[PDB]
C-alpha cells in the first residue's frame, strides 16, 4: 500500500530488499552494512536511508544506546533532506524521528519534527493531533487548545481531538463545557479515544456538576480494563498489589515508622507551626485543582524520593527524624508534606495517580469537630499523635467545617507488596 | 508540572532514553 519507491529507487529495487530482508530476519548487523553500501553507492536514495535509519534504530533497542539513536534519529532527517522523497516515506520518516525524539525526551525537538511534519501534509488530520500531544507533553496547555480547536474547525466529529480538547478544558476547569467533547469523544470509538485519562475525567467533570451519570462511565473505564475497580481509578499502578481503602499499621509492616511519627509528633508539630508563624510562605496553596471552595496549603519536605534542602532548613529535625526511614524518604511515587486546611473548605471527590505508595496521615492539630475525610464508603477523623493510613488511589473527598486550621503531616510510603527491585525501577511520579 | 494528589497531567511520568 505505501509507496517508498521514487523513480531511481525502482531500479534498484532488489539491492534495496536484499538488504531490508536482512533486517528483519534479525541479523541487524550486516544488514546495516548493506543499507550503509547502498548509502554510499546512492547517497540520494531515500530508501537506502531510510533502511539505515531503520538499522540504526533497531540497533539501538539492541545495544539500548541513546548514542546510536541519536544518530538514528539524524538518519530520519536525512530522508526528508534529500531529492524526491515519495510523500509515504517522508511522512513515515519523520513520524519515526518525532516518536524516538519524545523517547529520548527531546520534546522540544520532536514538537519542531511534528510542526514539520503539518506544514508538508496540510490536509492530515492526525498529524496536527500528534503535534497537539506535542504540545500536551510539554505542558504547553495554550498551544494545545489552539491546535485542537483548529483541527474541530474543519473536522467537528474527529474523537481524538474531542477527548483532548474536553481534556484540557478540564485542566482549565471549564468542567461544564469539558463534559460533551469527552463523552462524545469517547463515545466516537476512534483510534486514542479510549484511554483512562479520559474516563477518569469524564466522570469527575460530572461528579462535580452533580450528574450521577459519572459512575456508569466508572463502570465502563473498568470493563474497558482502565480502572482496577470502580473505585480504584489510579492509572499509574502495578497489578495485583493489596486494594483496600484502609490500612492498620501491622498491614502496612511500617510499625517501626507509625512508632516514630506517633512517639514524636510533638516536634514535628512544633516545627510546622513555626513554619506557619515565621515563614508562611514555604506553605504552597493546592494546585490541582482538587477544591470545591476553601484554603488548603501544603509543605513539602520530599517529592519524588528527593530531599528538599532549603524546606527542611525550616523543619530540620523532622527531616532528619525522617531520613532513618527509605521507605517513605526513598519513595519516588509519594511525598512528605504538611498540609494546612481551614474551615469553609471542601475537597473535590478525587483519585491519586498510582496504586504504588500508601499515605500516613499524623495527626498535628485537630479541631475536635469539623473536620473528616472520606475514602472509598468510609469517613474518619483525625487525632493529634495518631497515624491514619488510606490508600490515596481510591477515590477519597475532605472537609473542614471547624472553627480554627486543621495541620497534619503527610507521609507517603511504598505499597509493602512492592518487591526492591520494583521501589528501584519504577519511574518517579 | 507534576502529579502529586491528582492526575490532572496529561502525563505523570517524565522518562529520558533508555
Ligand atoms: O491534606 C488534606 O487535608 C487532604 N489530604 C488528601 O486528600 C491526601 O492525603 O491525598
Ligand atoms: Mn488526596
Amino acid at each position: 500500500k505505501p509507496k517508498l519507491l521514487n523513480k531511481f529507487d525502482k531500479t534498484i529495487k532488489a539491492e534495496l530488499d536484499a538488504a531490508e530482508k536482512l533486517r528483519k530476519r534479525g541479523k541487524i548487523e550486516e544488514a546495516v552494512n548493506a543499507f550503509k553500501e547502498l548509502v554510499r553507492k546512492y547517497p540520494q536514495s531515500p530508501r537506502a536511508r531510510y533502511g539505515k535509519a531503520q538499522c540504526e534504530d533497531d540497533l539501538a533497542e539492541k545495544r539500548r544506546s541513546n548514542e546510536v539513536l541519536r544518530g538514528a534519529i539524524e538518519t530520519y532527517q536525512e530522508v526528508a533532506s534529500l531529492p524526491d522523497v515519495p510523500a509515504d516515506l517522508l511522512k513515515l520518516s519523520l513520524k519515526r524521528r518525532s516518536d524516538r525524539q519524545q523517547f529520548l525526551g527531546h520534546m522540544r525537538g520532536s514538537l519542531l519534527t511534528l510542526q514539520r511534519l503539518v506544514q508538508l501534509f496540510p490536509n492530515d488530520t492526525s498529524l496536527k493531533n500528534d503535534l497537539g500531544v506535542g504540545y500536551l507533553l510539554i505542558g504547553d496547555n495554550d498551544n494545545a487548545k489552539k491546535v485542537y480547536e483548529e483541527v474541530l474547525s474543519v473536522t467537528p466529529n474527529d474523537g481524538f481531538a474531542k477527548v483532548h480538547y474536553g481534556f484540557i478544558l478540564k485542566a482549565q476547569n471549564k468542567i461544564a463545557e469539558s463534559i460533551p467533547y469527552l463523552k462524545e469523544g469517547i463515545e466516537s470509538g476512534d483510534p486514542g479515544t479510549d484511554d483512562g485519562r479520559f474516563y477518569f475525567h469524564l466522570g469527575d467533570a460530572m461528579q462535580r456538576v452533580g450528574n450521577k451519570e459519572a459512575y456508569k462511565w466508572y463502570e465502563l473505564g473498568h470493563k474497558r480494563g482502565h480502572f482496577a475497580s470502580v473505585w480504584q481509578r489510579s492509572l499509574y499502578n502495578v497489578n495485583g498489589l493489596k486494594a483496600q481503602p484502609w490500612w492498620t499499621p501491622k498491614e502496612t509492616g511500617y510499625t517501626e515508622l507509625v512508632k516514630s511519627l506517633e512517639r514524636n509528633w510533638k516536634l514535628i508539630r512544633d516545627e510546622g507551626l513555626a513554619v506557619m508563624d515565621k515563614a508562611k510562605g514555604l506553605f504552597l496553596p493546592e494546585d490541582e485543582n482538587l477544591r470545591e471552595k476553601g484554603d488548603w496549603s501544603q509543605f513539602t519536605l520530599w517529592q519524588q524520593g528527593r530531599r528538599n534542602e532549603n524546606a527542611c532548613k525550616g523543619a530540620p529535625k523532622t527531616c532528619t527524624l525522617l531520613e532513618k526511614f527509605p521507605e517513605t524518604t526513598g519513595c519516588r511515587r509519594g511525598q512528605i508534606k504538611y498540609s494546612i486546611m481551614h474551615p469553609g473548605t471542601h475537597v473535590w471527590p478525587h483519585t491519586g495517580p498510582t496504586n504504588c505508595r500508601l499515605r500516613m496521615h499524623l495527626g498535628l492539630v485537630i479541631p475536635k469537630e469539623g473536620c473528616k475525610i472520606r475514602c472509598a464508603n468510609e469517613t474518619k477523623t483525625w487525632e493529634e499523635g495518631k497515624v491514619l493510613i488510606f490508600d490515596d488511589s481510591f477515590e477519597h473527598e475532605v472537609w473542614q467545617d471547624a472553627s480554627s486550621f486543621r495541620l497534619i503531616f503527610i507521609v507517603d510510603v511504598w505499597h509493602p507488596e512492592l518487591t526492591p527491585q520494583q521501589r528501584r525501577s519504577l519511574p518517579a511520579i | 508540572g507534576k502529579c502529586k494528589d491528582g492526575l490532572g497531567e496529561y502525563t505523570c511520568t517524565c522518562l529520558e532514553g533508555f
